[PDB]
């Protein structure tokens, strides 16, 4: 029953927290029990219930991604499969797990500190990334001042981490746009202010990642106001023309499809319209020898008419 | 820890991997002082939608097993990636070949821990992609794991459903032809051209094990290289066959080739 198996992971878990091993073995154990409950020989509809709810009375959840460092490797990889299947679990037109989660949020917090542990910062990251699937929970972290540790995080040079803690950060801020847009038009002084140092960083991929992911925000249709906003402040353009010239091919070239929004705005400010015209000659030049092979010459050719008018 | 250059932590030495590998060095770790090895790869465009190098990453942290080279992990400044994984300082398969023949004692034991390699992978649904000699490798002890490079090609270790267009089971005739490359010293019909092999596969018989040996390892041969995946034997069920069961030779045995190279080149 899995009422006792709860009971006995439960109990093995406070041990750790020479002598051990026993327990380490109850541990390795019981959490491939469980697994072969959620997923069999087909698991049982009933047995995934009173494992669930047995989970909740008990505050197992909690208590494992807490202690996650004094588990072995493969009892780590079973918790992430073990979480991740009760996450997803519905009665209905609920979903008990989600709405527990919202009473517990430390659990939240406690897989987003797991990036600064490499040990388990692989797997605090896809439970997070599921975690995040749900607005309710993606809306706790999303204005948590434990979200701007993702700006640490996405250049932490620990390359097989660092990517992880970026693929989270985009699914918090391009899944759920309408949750989104509403933080970035209240956050844009502080966030913006953040952004703008991953297109100033010294890291050919974390540049040209925060490059490609900019290019999908102010593009998509909800992030509307916060791009009328980008697309009129001065430097943001003289950023983008910099970036468009020396260094990387593929950063030059995202490079231009950021540069092109700033040009296709019908509403042009007189800061926005002073840059334009003062580099007026160089721009039509550059983009004539752009570079230069298989794909995009006919925006390069409605920039130039733009500019020229 | 946490935004800090390779070299910080990591120094170079050598050069081992004969230009064979992405650009792997010898090297130790300046805290723990223990040997490692590091592989370099350019990532300032070369290449750069090459983005998807996380997925020999992202398997190689899925790998645990002592029949696989482990991954350490994984570092970079700007351009220029480290991936720092195990150091094996008894050589490839391949250049235990160098010195000279290989009795079947020693072969059949190489294959046991083979196998045991690929009955890991192929328990966690990965599937290695490139099988032979070259990517069999031995510690000092005489511990026989596989590479890591691929894991998730070389055409005559390949199988003639993955030129026709890459299951488990090609692992397994890969596995056959290796067998071959470990009683010849290279695989069959290789002072062909790769390409015309290619070509080959698919349509001509699958190769079989002839001269002055045990039928055991003909048969053993015979099992692995079928041109119908089907019938392909599992990694778990050839580790039962007769040719693997007769010799119980520890790993330990295998140092016997380890001492043989490390005098032949002299
Ligand atoms: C005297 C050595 N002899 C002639 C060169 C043959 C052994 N070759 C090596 O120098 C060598 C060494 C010392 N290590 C290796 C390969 C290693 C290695 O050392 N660690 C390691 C981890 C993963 C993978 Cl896929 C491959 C390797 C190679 C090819």
């Amino acid at each position: 029953s899995p009422a006792d198996i709860v009971k006995n992971l439960k109990e093995s878990m406070a041990v750790l927290e020479k002598k051990a091993e026993k327990a380490t073995e109850e541990v390795s154990k019981n959490l491939v029990a469980m697994k072969e409950i959620l997923y069999g020989k087909e698991p049982q509809t009933e047995a995934v219930a009173q494992l669930a709810q047995e989970l909740y009375n008990s505050g197992l959840l909690s208590t494992l991604v807490a202690d996650l460092q004094l588990i072995d490797f493969e009892g780590k990889k079973d918790v992430a499969q073990i979480f991740n299947n009760i996450l997803r679990r519905q009665i209905g037109t609920r979903t008990p797990t989600v709405e527990y989660i919202c009473t517990q949020q430390n659990i939240l917090f406690m897989l987003l500190k797991g990036y600064e542990s490499p040990e388990i910062a692989l797997n605090c990251g896809i439970m997070l990334r599921e975690c995040i699937r749900h607005e309710p929970l993606a809306k706790i972290i999303l204005w948590s001042e434990q979200f701007y540790d993702f700006f640490r995080y996405v250049e932490m040079s620990t390359f097989d981490i660092a990517s992880d803690a970026f693929a989270t950060f985009k699914d918090l801020l391009t899944r759920h746009k309408l949750l989104s847009a509403e933080f970035l038009e209240q956050h844009y002084d502080r966030f913006f202010s953040e952004y703008e140092k991953l297109l100033h960083s010294e890291n050919y991929v974390t540049k040209r990642q925060s490059l490609k992911l900019l290019g999908e925000l102010l593009l998509d249709r909800h992030n509307f106001t916060i791009m009328t906003k980008y697309i009129s402040k001065p430097e943001n353009l003289k950023l983008m023309m910099n970036l468009l010239r020396d260094k990387s091919r593929n950063i030059q070239f995202e490079a231009f499809h950021v540069f092109k929004v700033f040009v296709a705005n019908p509403n042009k400010t007189q800061p926005i319209l002073d840059i334009l015209l003062k580099n007026q000659a160089k721009l039509i030049e550059f983009l004539s020898k752009f570079q230069n092979d298989r794909t995009f010459n006919d925006e390069k050719t409605y920039l130039v008419k733009q500019i020229r008018d | 820890h946490s935004r800090v250059d390779p070299e910080e932590l990591f120094t170079k030495l050598d050069r081992i991997g004969k230009g064979s590998f992405g650009e792997v060095y010898k090297g130790i770790d300046n805290h723990t002082k223990e040997v490692v090895a590091i592989k370099i790869i350019d990532l300032e465009e070369a290449e750069d939608e090459i983005e998807d190098i996380q997925q020999e990453i992202t398997v190689l942290s899925q790998c645990d097993s002592p029949y696989i080279t482990r991954y350490f992990g994984s570092y970079l400044k700007s351009t220029k990636l480290w991936i720092i994984m195990e150091y094996l300082g008894g050589g490839s398969a391949l250049d235990l070949l160098k010195p000279g023949p290989l009795e079947e004692t020693y072969i059949a034991t190489i294959l046991r821990e083979i196998l045991k390699g690929l009955d890991y992978l192929h328990s966690e649904r990965k599937i290695h992609r490139d099988i032979k000699a070259a990517n069999v490798l031995l510690s000092e002890q005489g511990d026989v794991k596989l590479a890591a490079f691929g894991v998730a090609g070389t055409p005559f270790w390949m199988a003639p459903e993955v030129i026709k267009q890459y299951d488990f089971k090609a692992d397994i005739w890969s596995l056959g032809i290796t067998a071959i490359e470990l009683a010849k010293g290279e695989p069959p019909n290789s002072d062909l051209h790769p390409m015309r092999v290619l070509f080959l596969i698919p349509k001509n018989s699958p190769p079989t094990l002839e001269g002055q040996h045990s039928k055991p390892f003909k048969e053993f041969v015979e099992a692995c290289l079928n041109k119908d995946p089907r019938f392909r034997p599992t990694a778990k069920e050839l580790l039962k066959h007769k040719f693997i069961t007769r010799y119980t030779k520890k790993t330990s045995f295998l140092t016997e080739l380890i001492d043989r190279y490390k005098r032949w080149k002299s």
